[PDB]
């Protein structure tokens, strides 16, 4: 029917930018309503103030109890159907110096800990949501002796490894040199004895790949992998040693509206997707001013979704039991609100 | 000569014209004629003319009545990728096989048809009647030629006989060539192109043991001798211009052409000699192939680099089995393939073209104008059309450019594609022409009803790839503690390498409304039309004609497309010319010139989801040309003006309505007519006959008035005219021989730049937001070359031709040619930084030889 426009959420001032542009060029067919952060961006999603925008999985996991559902995945692989082909997501797992010691899975306590961010999918609620099982309580920073969690209390012993002056010091964003899956990596290497990261952040922080000087005489082959049977492999073996397996990033839209943005989406990729790329003098969708904005910029196509229409089935076993075991206990306000 | 149908705005060939021109290319045909284009579709292969500051399905070609296939392009594939597409090309015809064409400027619809709204191009099979005579009672003519440009040579023989009423006529034309050549300057044995390849790993826990390679037993006995990881390394290599690859791509592809063509037209002289019954049986067969030599052949470390940041590391990278170092060297490909550093990808188009056409035609002619008709005939022609694309990549051999290797266990790492998309035509009609006369009256009546068809298959979509079986164990164990080998030399990992696993997966899919989809788009119907012309001439003193013609389609499809039967369209010209004389005299011309919606736009736009069918007028068009000309001794030397009016014209876009009050785009992005644009020419020619012994001058040049908007559309883009050629000049100087038989000829072709006005444009999007766009990112610049012909006739039967064109090499780009670039174009180029591959050809010969019994 004369389906209305779709309003998306822009997480920053550049994803706003990006999206006013989309906006324009889509000639209204998408308008964009801005957000503070990605959570009450998601409320402004809950209440018709805003009707979708894409995230990752553990955020996907929120919405989803939140009564959302996902409508298309982010796929990064190259292929003829694209969008016929569902994409099996990305491994977390729990890195370390090859050089380094005697380090297992379970003999994790006392050691010293690298994460992404506290609440971010593999560099926390994965990780944090195993060893919950094992000490069963919510207090983290007794278990490592120290690290680095952005986003943790600056008087936490979590903020000991992280690096950053001032106010910026372990904080959640970029201000924070060793957050995020890059941060987490510079953390490992520098700093502590565990880093918790998806499968690709070796590679993508070593051989050359990353300019800065700390990084680039980086072999990728000089830092293996933990997996949860007290073994080790190497960094290309993390399909059969991980902590578990998220799902990819995909767009959320309340239950009505959720035909209308497949249907309006799948368009505007198709005008301003993979190809045509000619991002020159012409508007890229996936294509960004910074980094990955919306999306993925590694994003092909957005994928349909054979079996899995609920974000329990989205995520998949091994995400959650991993998860939701852990929170239990989460401070999360939109969570709590959500039950 | 003319010339049915007074004023002017159009030219004639003649086979005999051809011959003398030496034209063996639809690019030499019009290379004298300014203003005309033909329109490159950039695997190498004509594609339409581009006239009146229009292009594509814009202007008709036709051939004995019957129209050829439209332009027909299939929406872009979506992921990856890199698929074969529509051919889009438009097909070629065999100039062997033609008497006399006949081109016009401006809207023709009136006697063309559909598409006539730019132009229009009519062919004339060759007539039996060539076996000439008087007196000879059969004839035989062979003609050979050969281009230097394209390195192309060609051979076509015509035998025909008559006896008593019964007649028979064939020809065989035959051609292959390819490719081209620019001029040589274009470039010269160069360029980089890194490489990836094997070094030794360096890390200190990069060693490593194979299983296979372990005579005894097991990881404790065969460790003591670990072979080291390999990693990716790129290195400058340095190769040749021809065998380089993409972009900084020097060269215009390799191109091989071949064509076959056969005539048969038999016909039967009926009792009193008025009557004719004959029957004709056509088939001309094209093929280019062609390799895409933009496409890289080789990684590439920043690939490698690329895919590890998004997939990460792959298992058993930098491995190998025994002393095989690229076995190490591999990385994500597309279709979830994993490709081998050591062999080398290419891209392949084979693209063939099939016309068939048999029919009958019945012919009754009187003289003097006595019956209800001095000239009538009936016609019937099934004809068809096809253009086969069979798109292949390949990355499975040293390359080596092997279009035949394909994966398996021997080439672990070995890739395959094949995507083959068909479009095709078919008519079959009845259509009837009759003249009457009386004398100062020209009658003129033309009719027809044709059942068509437009099929577009998809099939033989598919991939292959072997990928080497690998893994990486850990050993025994026996001892109540087991180790993880950490790749360490005192520790190297334990690895099982095997053979390439090959998997073929399908690429067709049904339903999904994407490139990947396919469902046979068909769409069928019925169409007639009654077309009725008459000239008159007053005393000596002027000449006056005018026409009328109505036309009615209907087409039927299976599926949501926006076929519709289109509305009864009818069209009129009218012309005079006035005789004051002195030897001078004036002419004006008016005609009005459509096109229904081409089968692809009624297709529709397709985002893979359910659309609808929104029903499409046609595009207009409107031409006014008046002219004066002198008459004389000398010749007629002509001077022409003419503005052409276009309108309704199909693009893809939104539709615009308006409250609040600002626009809202609704509801579905299609092809709809948004948009008019008008233009205005002038164009100048003259043949003096100087009482050296002759020449011939042209000019021509094109202005664009005005472009805007239906106003209640949106996300439209604006025009573009990138399809005008830009202004040249010809002069041509000859001197021939009264019998003589020997003949010589000199030409000048000058071209001013190219603007830039006319690439330019906006996206007209909501309110005063658009964007500004191009159609190309540089413009041609101006140029000029002469070219020399000549022949002599040796004991007249035998007559030998030869020419030098671009006498003076003048190394120049042509734009043409660069319209391949970008702007929408039937087939696209990118991402061309060099420009250089665009090039016009050098100096070269054509020489050809023909010979008559």
């Amino acid at each position: 029917d004369e389906c209305k426009p779709v309003k998306w959420c822009a997480l920053s001032h550049h994803e706003r930018l990006k999206c006013d542009e989309w906006s324009v060029n889509s000639v209204g067919k998408i308008e964009c309503v801005s957000a503070e952060t990605t959570e009450d961006c998601i409320a402004k999603i809950m209440n018709g103030e805003a009707d979708a925008m894409s995230l990752d999985g553990g955020f996907v996991y929120i919405a989803g109890k939140c009564g959302l559902v996902p409508v298309l995945a982010e796929n990064y692989n190259k292929s003829d159907n694209c969008e016929d082909t569902p994409e099996a997501g990305y491994f977390a797992v729990a890195v370390v110096k090859k050089s380094a010691s005697d380090l297992t899975w379970d003999n994790l306590k006392g050691k010293k800990s690298c994460h992404t961010a506290v609440g971010r999918t593999a560099g926390w609620n994965i990780p944090m949501g195993l060893l919950y099982n094992k000490i069963n309580h919510c207090r983290f920073d007794e278990f490592f002796s120290e690290g680095c969690a952005p986003g943790s209390k600056k008087d936490s012993s979590l903020c000991k490894l992280c690096m950053g002056s001032g106010l910026n010091l372990c904080e959640p964003n970029n201000k924070e040199g060793y957050y995020g899956y890059t941060g987490a990596f510079r953390c490992l290497v520098e700093k502590g004895d565990v880093a918790f990261v998806k499968h690709q952040t070796v590679p993508q922080n070593t051989g050359g790949k990353n300019p800065d000087p700390w990084a680039k005489n980086l072999n990728e082959k000089d830092y293996e992998l933990l997996c949860l049977d007290g073994t080790r492999k190497p960094v290309e073996e993390y399909a059969n040693c991980h902590l578990a397996r998220a799902p990819n990033h995909a767009v959320v839209t309340r239950k009505d509206k959720e035909a209308c943005v497949h249907k309006i989406l799948r368009q505007q990729q198709h005008l301003f997707g993979s190809n045509v790329t000619d991002c020159s003098g012409n508007f890229c969708l996936f294509r960004s001013e910074t980094k990955d904005l919306l999306f993925r910029d590694d994003t092909v196509c957005l994928a349909k979704l054979h079996d899995r229409n609920t974000y329990e089935k989205y995520l998949g076993e091994e995400y959650v039991k991993a998860v939701g075991n852990l929170r239990k206990c989460s401070t999360s306000s939109l969570l709590e609100a959500c039950t | 000569r003319d010339n049915e149908v007074t004023g002017l705005g159009k030219l004639v060939k003649s086979s005999d014209t051809l011959s003398k021109e030496q034209v063996l290319n639809i690019r030499d045909l019009t290379r004298y004629d300014p203003g005309i284009a033909v329109v490159e579709q950039g695997r190498g292969a004509s594609s339409g003319y581009s006239i009146r500051g229009m292009d594509k399905n814009r202007v008709s070609l036709t051939v004995d009545g019957v129209s050829q296939i439209q332009s027909y392009t299939a929406q872009a594939a979506l992921g990856g990728t890199r698929t074969a597409g529509s051919s889009g090309a438009i097909n070629e015809i065999e100039y062997e096989n033609v008497k006399a064409v006949e081109i016009s400027k401006g809207s023709n619809s009136v006697e063309q048809g559909s598409g006539a709204l730019a132009g229009s191009v009519a062919f004339q099979t060759k007539t039996a009647d060539d076996v000439i005579g008087e007196g000879r009672q059969w004839g035989i003519q062979s003609k050979t030629a050969y281009s230097g440009k394209n390195r192309g040579l060609t051979q076509s023989i015509a035998l025909a006989g008559r006896i008593g009423g019964a007649e028979a006529l064939l020809i065989h034309t035959g051609r292959r060539a390819g490719e081209i050549r620019a001029h040589e300057d274009a470039g010269r044995g160069v360029q980089s192109f890194n490489r990836l390849v094997p070094v030794e790993d360096s890390s200190n826990y990069a060693y490593f043991i194979v299983k296979e390679e372990c005579k005894n037993g097991s990881y404790e006995t065969c460790k003591a001798n670990p072979k080291k990881d390999v990693v990716g390394k790129d290195e400058r290599q340095t190769v040749s211009t021809r065998d380089y690859t993409g972009p900084n791509r020097f060269l215009a592809d390799p191109l091989s052409y071949e064509s076959r063509s056969w005539l048969f037209r038999p016909g039967f002289r009926f009792e009193n000699k008025r009557h004719y019954i004959g029957g004709i049986l056509e088939h001309t067969q094209q093929t280019f192939d062609t390799r895409d030599m933009t496409v890289p052949a080789f990684l590439t470390k920043a690939v490698f680099d690329a895919n590890k940041k998004q997939a990460g590391s792959l298992p058993g990278n930098g491995k190998y089995a025994g002393n095989h170092k690229y076995g190490g060297l591999f990385t994500n490909g597309e279709n979830g393939a994993l490709v081998g550093a050591e062999y080398g990808t290419g891209v392949f188009y084979d693209e063939t073209h099939t016309k068939s056409r048999y029919g009958l035609e019945y012919v009754y002619t009187n003289a003097d104008k006595d019956t209800w008709a001095d000239y009538a005939r009936l016609s019937y022609d099934r004809q068809g059309v096809g253009l086969d694309n069979h798109f292949q990549q390949t990355h499975c051999s040293a390359d080596g450019s092997d279009k035949y290797c394909r994966p398996s266990a021997d080439k672990p790492f070995s890739y395959y594609k094949s995507d083959r998309v068909i479009y095709g035509e078919s008519h079959r009609l009845l259509q009837a022409a009759f003249k009457k006369s009386f004398d100062r009256h020209n009658l003129s009546v033309n009719l027809g009803f044709d059942r068509f068809g437009s099929n577009l298959r998809h099939q033989d979509y598919y991939y292959q790839h072997a990928n080497r079986a690998y893994s990486s164990n850990t050993p025994p164990q026996n001892n109540g503690k087991k180790i993880s080998p950490n790749g360490s030399e005192t520790s190297p990992y334990w690895v099982t390498i095997g053979r390439g696993n090959v998997v073929t997966g399908q690429i067709c899919r049904l339903g999904n409304n994407t490139y990947t989809d396919c469902t046979p788009r068909s769409i069928n119907g019925k169409s007639y039309y009654a077309a009725v012309r008459d000239n008159v001439r007053l005393g000596r003193w002027a000449d006056v004609g005018a026409g009328l013609r109505y036309d009615y389609r209907s087409t039927h499809s299976d599926d949501g497309s926006v076929s519709t039967g289109t509305h009864r369209t009818l069209s009129w010209n009218a012309g005079i010319v006035l005789k004051p004389t002195d030897w001078l005299d004036l002419t004006y011309r008016t005609s009005t010139g459509f096109r229904l919606p081409s089968f692809a736009e009624m297709y529709g736009w397709r985002a893979g989801v359910q659309s609808k069918a929104v029903k499409i007028d046609p595009e207009k068009s409107f031409n006014k040309e008046a002219g004066i000309v002198f008459k004389g001794d000398f010749g007629n030397l002509e001077a022409s003006w003419f503005n052409n009016a276009y309108r309704d014209l199909i693009v893809r876009g939104y539709e615009a309505q308006i409250k609040d009050g600002k626009e809202e785009a609704k509801g579905d992005p299609a092809y709809l007519n948004a948009q008019s644009a008008r233009i205005t020419g002038i164009n100048i020619l003259g043949k003096i006959d100087w009482n050296g012994w002759y020449s011939t001058f042209a000019y021509n040049r094109v202005r664009v008035r005005d472009i805007k908007k239906r106003a209640d559309r949106t996300d439209i883009q604006s025009h573009l005219f990138d399809a005008i050629q830009p202004s040249r000049y010809v002069v041509g100087l000859g001197y021939d021989q009264p019998e003589g038989k020997w003949g010589v000829n000199g030409m000048l072709t000058y071209s001013k730049a190219k603007e830039i006005t006319e690439l330019l444009g906006s996206r007209a999007l909501l309110n005063g937001n658009s964007r500004n766009t191009k159609a190309t990112a540089r413009r041609t610049r101006p140029w000029y070359i002469v070219d020399v012909s000549g022949y002599y006739t040796v004991k007249k039967h035998f007559t030998l031709r030869a020419g030098v064109y671009n006498l003076l090499n003048y190394r120049y780009v042509t734009w043409e040619n660069v319209r391949q670039t970008a702007g929408g174009a039937v087939n696209q180029h990118k991402n061309v930084g060099v420009y250089n591959r665009y090039a016009a050809p050098g100096r070269n010969y054509t020489f050809s030889l023909e010979m008559k019994f």
